[PDB]
C-alpha cells in the first residue's frame, strides 16, 4: 500500500482516508450525498461530469482544496473513462436516467456505459469497483428500466467479478424523484408493495462497503424499515404535504412491488441502521407546504 | 367602439406580457430549491395614522367631486351666486384642512 493513500488525521475535512475515488455520475442526486460524505472524510474524489460546469458547483464545498477533481468524460469514450480511473482505488457508478432520451436509452445508460466502466476499471488495476443497480431489476419485468437494468447488472457482475452490487428500493430524500414525485402528481392505489429507502443510509452503505473488504463480490439489497402499500404511502405523502412530466415506465415501475431478497444482504450486514420514512418525510415535503403514519405491512 | 377596441388591446397586450413573463422562464429546468423579512411571524400592527390619512384623502376628494364642474360652471349668467358658492366650496375644504390641522390630525404623517 502506497505512502501517500495510508490514512491519517481525524476523519474530518483535512484528513486522509485513503479513498481515491472516482464517482461516474455524481452530478445527480446519489453523488450529491455520496460525494458529500466521501469529501467529509479527506477522500480524493474524482468526479467525471458531463454536464456544464456551473451544473457541478454544488460538488465544490464537499471537501478540501485539491480532494474533487473535476474531469470531462463521454459513455462513448473509454478513453476518457480510462482517463478518470487510472488512479482511482475505488470507482463508483452511478448512471441513471429515468427518461430515455434522443441520444441515449436505457441500453445504452444502463448495459453500455456501466460495461464500459468496469470493463476500464478492470483493465486499469482498480481495486473496488460498486454498481448500482434497482432492487426490482427482473429479465421478465414490465419495464424496460428493469430489463435493461438486470442486464447491465448481468454483464457488470460478469466483467467485473468482484462489484458490488447494490439494489436500492426506492430512493427518497431531498432530491428525490420519489416523494417530490408524489407531491407533485395531485399515480393511483393498487395491490403494489414498497419500502422505500433513506438517502443517507443507501450513502452510508456504500461508503462501508468501500470499506467493508468483504463485501467485495457480493449484493446487496438497501431496502427501508417498513414495507407500504402503495395507495396509503401516497396517501401519507398528500397528508404531510398538507394536500388534499411524467411517461409509461414510471407508471410500470411505481405500480411494480418493491421485492423481497432474503437471500441477500441490506443494510444492517455493512452496519447501518435503516432510518424509517417518518422521521424524513416532514424534511422532504415541508418544501412543498403552502399527520398519522401510513399502514405498514 | 374605438375605445372599446383600444382597451381590449391594450388589456390583451398586458396579458400577452404577463403571460410570457411568467411562463417563458418556467421552462428552465434549473433546480429543486429545498425551503423557499425584518418581522418573523408577528401579526401585522394596526396603525391608526395611515387609516386617518386615507378617510382624510377619501373626503377631500368628496369635496374634490363638488369641485370638478368649475369650468363649466364659469360660463353661466348667474355668475356672483356661482362664484359666490365656488368660493364657498374651496373655503369649506379649506376649513377643513384647518380643522385637520389644529385638533392634531396631521401628525407622524404631517
Ligand atoms: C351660509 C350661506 C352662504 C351663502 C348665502 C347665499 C348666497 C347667495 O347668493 O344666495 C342666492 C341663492 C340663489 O339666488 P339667486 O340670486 O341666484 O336667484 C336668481 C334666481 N335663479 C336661482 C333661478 C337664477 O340662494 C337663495 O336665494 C336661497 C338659498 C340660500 C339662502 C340662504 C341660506 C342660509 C342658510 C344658513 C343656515
Ligand atoms: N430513487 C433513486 O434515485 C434510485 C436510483 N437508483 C439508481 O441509482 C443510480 C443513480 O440514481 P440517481 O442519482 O437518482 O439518478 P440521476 O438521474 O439523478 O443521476 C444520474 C447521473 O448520471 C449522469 N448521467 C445520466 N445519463 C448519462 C449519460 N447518458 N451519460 C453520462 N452521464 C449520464 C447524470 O449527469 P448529468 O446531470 O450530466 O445528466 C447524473 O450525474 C441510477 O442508475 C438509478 O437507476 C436505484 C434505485 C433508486
Amino acid at each position: 500500500l502506497h505512502h501517500a493513500v495510508i490514512p491519517h488525521g481525524k476523519g474530518g475535512r483535512s484528513s486522509v482516508s485513503g479513498i481515491v475515488a472516482t464517482v461516474f455520475g455524481a452530478t445527480g442526486f446519489l453523488g450529491r450525498y455520496l460525494v458529500n460524505h466521501l469529501g467529509r472524510m479527506g477522500s480524493q474524489v474524482i468526479v467525471p461530469y458531463r454536464c456544464e460546469p456551473y451544473d457541478t458547483m454544488h460538488l465544490r464545498p464537499m471537501g478540501d482544496l485539491g480532494q474533487i477533481i473535476f474531469m470531462d468524460w463521454n459513455g462513448r469514450d473509454k478513453d476518457s473513462i480510462r482517463r478518470a480511473v487510472e488512479h482511482s482505488n475505488v470507482v463508483i457508478n452511478l448512471v441513471g436516467r429515468e427518461w430515455e432520451t434522443k441520444n441515449f436509452d436505457f441500453e445504452d445508460v444502463f448495459v453500455k456505459i456501466p460495461q464500459a466502466i468496469a470493463q476500464v476499471s478492470k483493465e486499469a488495476g482498480v481495486e473496488k469497483f460498486i454498481h448500482i443497480s434497482h432492487l426490482n431489476a427482473d429479465i421478465k419485468s414490465s419495464s424496460k428500466y428493469l430489463r435493461n437494468k438486470a442486464v447491465g447488472e448481468k454483464e457488470v457482475r460478469e466483467t467485473f467479478p468482484e462489484a458490488t452490487i447494490i439494489k436500492p428500493a426506492d430512493i427518497f430524500g431531498r432530491e428525490d424523484r420519489f416523494l417530490n414525485y408524489f407531491a407533485n402528481i395531485r399515480s393511483l392505489g393498487k395491490k403494489t408493495v414498497k419500502q422505500p429507502v433513506y438517502i443517507v443510509d443507501v450513502t452510508k452503505g456504500i461508503i462501508n462497503a468501500i470499506k467493508d473488504p468483504d463485501a467485495r463480490g457480493k449484493t446487496f439489497a438497501f431496502v427501508g424499515p417498513n414495507r407500504y402499500l402503495l395507495f396509503d404511502l401516497v396517501q401519507y405523502v398528500f397528508a404531510v404535504a398538507h394536500r388534499p412530466w411524467t411517461t409509461r415506465d414510471k407508471v410500470e415501475r411505481i405500480h411494480t412491488t418493491d421485492r423481497t431478497l432474503p437471500h441477500l444482504p441490506g443494510l444492517e450486514d455493512l452496519g447501518v441502521q435503516a432510518t424509517p420514512l417518518e422521521l424524513k418525510a416532514i424534511e422532504v415535503l415541508r418544501r412543498h407546504r403552502t399527520v398519522q403514519p401510513a399502514k405498514t405491512v | 367602439m374605438n375605445l372599446m377596441i383600444t382597451l381590449l388591446t391594450n388589456f390583451t397586450l398586458a396579458t400577452l406580457l404577463v403571460t410570457i413573463a411568467f411562463w417563458l422562464p418556467q421552462l428552465n429546468v434549473y433546480s429543486e430549491k429545498t425551503s423557499p423579512d425584518p418581522m418573523g411571524s408577528a401579526r401585522l400592527p394596526f396603525s391608526m395614522k395611515f387609516f386617518l390619512v386615507a378617510i382624510t384623502f377619501l373626503l377631500f376628494d368628496l369635496e374634490i367631486a363638488l369641485l370638478l364642474p368649475l369650468p363649466w360652471a364659469s360660463q353661466t349668467t348667474n355668475l356672483n351666486t356661482m362664484l359666490t358658492m365656488a368660493l364657498l366650496l374651496i373655503f369649506l375644504l379649506a376649513v377643513s384642512l384647518a380643522y385637520e390641522w389644529t385638533q392634531k390630525g396631521l401628525e407622524w404623517t404631517e
